[PDB]
């Protein structure tokens, strides 16, 4: 993914403010609430009955932190996303058989979470940069389908 | 298909937008144009610059149609028939573009109404926008 | 959203299915299982073999549900609520799967009703199946 | 895309029986009728006002031939679909900006056309083989998007 220097600066500056212990959990929870068929993949997580149960799930938050970590990894290797996410692509595609549209949904909910936490600062140009990154990650994850 | 609670959530959330509906629709458009440049193709005759007055006026139009849709939630096909005609029959907008606009709208709302943008409201608005999108992309008259 | 023309097309074509309903239903499932093997995941405890009596039986259920949808075309959510519950709430079937089965049903119909499967009827059938899929993937109760 | 010898045989054998002058136009025509937003790409084709008008359009039938020719090309080089469709990918992605979901729709309507034409001969296993081919083609056309 090619980011202009200004874009990279914008991306980085906002990412420096993200609460690493919370955002991925927020994102994963919202995916499970907004697109409920995704719960099928996390039945082992326990109670996902309601919005509150989902958002309050410890397993959801723990897992969310792992997800965020993968996004941080991507941000540092935008040049080589397919290589960086090779193992995650095999897991998601070959083993779990997650439909690739789901990768797109999670990236978009992540964007909605950033907008939620950063309001004012999440300007159109900042969102545009983040849309490239998230499309990049989604494409790398779906590589095995390609 | 919307549940009765979805309907309540949308009405309530749309209520909080109120006076800013117009500014929000304009921002949503701007976000879409920047983030998904291919969408600009439907507006070749538009000034798509930052403070473009055209986008601002167009944002109002979009927002007014959503307000109407909220008001006619149980009756969307009837309410939006003219818009369906325009988007499906005349412009022939590819349905993917409705997902892009819907997403940009949610981002705008999340950005401006953080307290109201709870998981449940987010879920309800997403379904609402998908329902609007379905109506607008089908020819049924 | 279906046009009056759509509803008429659907009633006419589905009508021609008749007592073959179940056979057509079973063939569509077998087409799905072979073409998109990931769908088998939802049927862990089925005998998915070639002339499986389990699939034939299921095919009949699927076909009967479509007949039901046709005979309640104007108020599907109310007529298919129990099916939404099963598919959406209990099974949590990824919506992509509905596109796969819909496609396999269209293929089946094309292979069996050559004179009825005109472009206009193909269009209405696709729209109908998308309508049904939307109901079955939604949680509206 | 990898077809077992058995699958390639099945595909191959049926394809030699396809009316290359007509099947492509039927497929393009049905795409335009079934998913009407696609018509926006063929405005220069004239009258696409009614199913009847789409199906009898000379430009649709002629263009249909070209599309089918591309599928024949893929069949002859299942080996290097990506290499084979490189120029077509560039046309469709970077010159026309066709959303990739549209590639999958055309692939599926072709399948419907084959079923309509061959009746009972278009068996479940024959379809399965054809689905791998159509997905491979759509994936090769979408390359520039990946
Ligand atoms: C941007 C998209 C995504 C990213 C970056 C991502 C990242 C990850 C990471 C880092 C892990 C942990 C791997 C490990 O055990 O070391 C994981 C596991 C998993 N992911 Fe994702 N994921 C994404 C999308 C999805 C989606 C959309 C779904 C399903 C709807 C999903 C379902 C799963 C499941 C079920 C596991 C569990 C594997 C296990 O715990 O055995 N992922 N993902
Ligand atoms: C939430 C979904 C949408 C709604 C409610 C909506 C609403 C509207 C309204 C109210 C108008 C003007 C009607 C009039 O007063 O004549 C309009 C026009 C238009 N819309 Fe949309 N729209 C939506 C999605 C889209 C999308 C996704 C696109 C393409 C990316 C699009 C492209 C257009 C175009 C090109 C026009 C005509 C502009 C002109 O020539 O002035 N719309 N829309
Ligand atoms: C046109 C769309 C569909 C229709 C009309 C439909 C209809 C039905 C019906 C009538 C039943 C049986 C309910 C009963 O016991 O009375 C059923 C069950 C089921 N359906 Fe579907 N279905 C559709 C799509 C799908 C798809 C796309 C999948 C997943 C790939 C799926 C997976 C299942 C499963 C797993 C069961 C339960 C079987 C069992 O455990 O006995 N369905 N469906
Ligand atoms: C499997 C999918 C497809 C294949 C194999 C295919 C193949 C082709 C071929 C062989 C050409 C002619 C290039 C030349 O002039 O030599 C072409 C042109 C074109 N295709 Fe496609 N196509 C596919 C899908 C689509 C879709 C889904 C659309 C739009 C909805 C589309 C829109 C066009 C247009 C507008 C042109 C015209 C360019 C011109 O000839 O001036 N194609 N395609």
């Amino acid at each position: 993914v090619h980011l202009t220097p200004e874009e990279k600066s914008a991306v980085t500056a906002l990412w420096g403010k993200v609460n690493v212990d919370e955002v991925g959990g927020e994102a994963l929870g919202r995916l499970l609430v907004v697109y409920p068929w995704t719960q099928r993949f996390f039945e082992s997580f326990g109670d996902l009955s309601t919005p509150d149960a989902v958002m309050g799930n410890p397993k959801v938050k723990a897992h969310g932190k792992k997800v965020l970590g993968a996004f941080s990894d991507g941000l540092a290797h935008l040049d080589n996303l397919k290589g960086t996410f090779a193992t995650l692509s095999e897991l998601h595609c070959d083993k779990l058989h997650v439909d690739p549209e789901n990768f797109r949904l999670l990236g978009n909910v992540l964007v909605c979470v950033l907008a939620h936490h950063f309001g004012k600062e999440f300007t159109p140009p900042v969102q545009a940069a983040y849309q490239k990154v998230v499309a990049g990650v989604a494409n790398a994850l779906a590589h095995k389908y390609h | 298909v919307l549940s009765p609670a979805d309907k309540t959530n949308v009405k309530a959330a749309w209520g909080k937008v109120g006076a800013h509906a117009g500014e929000y629709g304009a921002e949503a458009l701007e976000r879409m144009f920047l983030s998904f440049p291919t969408t600009k193709t439907y507006f070749p005759h538009f000034d798509l610059s930052h403070g473009s007055a055209q986008v601002k006026g167009h944002g109002k139009k979009v927002a007014d149609a959503l307000t109407n849709a909220v008001a006619h939630v149980d009756d969307m096909p009837n309410a939006l028939s003219a818009l369906s005609d325009l988007h499906a029959h005349k412009l022939r907008v590819d349905p993917v573009n409705f997902k892009l606009l819907s997403h940009c709208l949610l981002v705008t709302l999340a950005a401006h109404l953080p307290a109201e943008f709870t998981p449940a409201v987010h879920a309800s608005l997403d379904k609402f926008l998908a329902s609007v999108s379905t109506v607008l992309t089908s020819k049924y008259r």
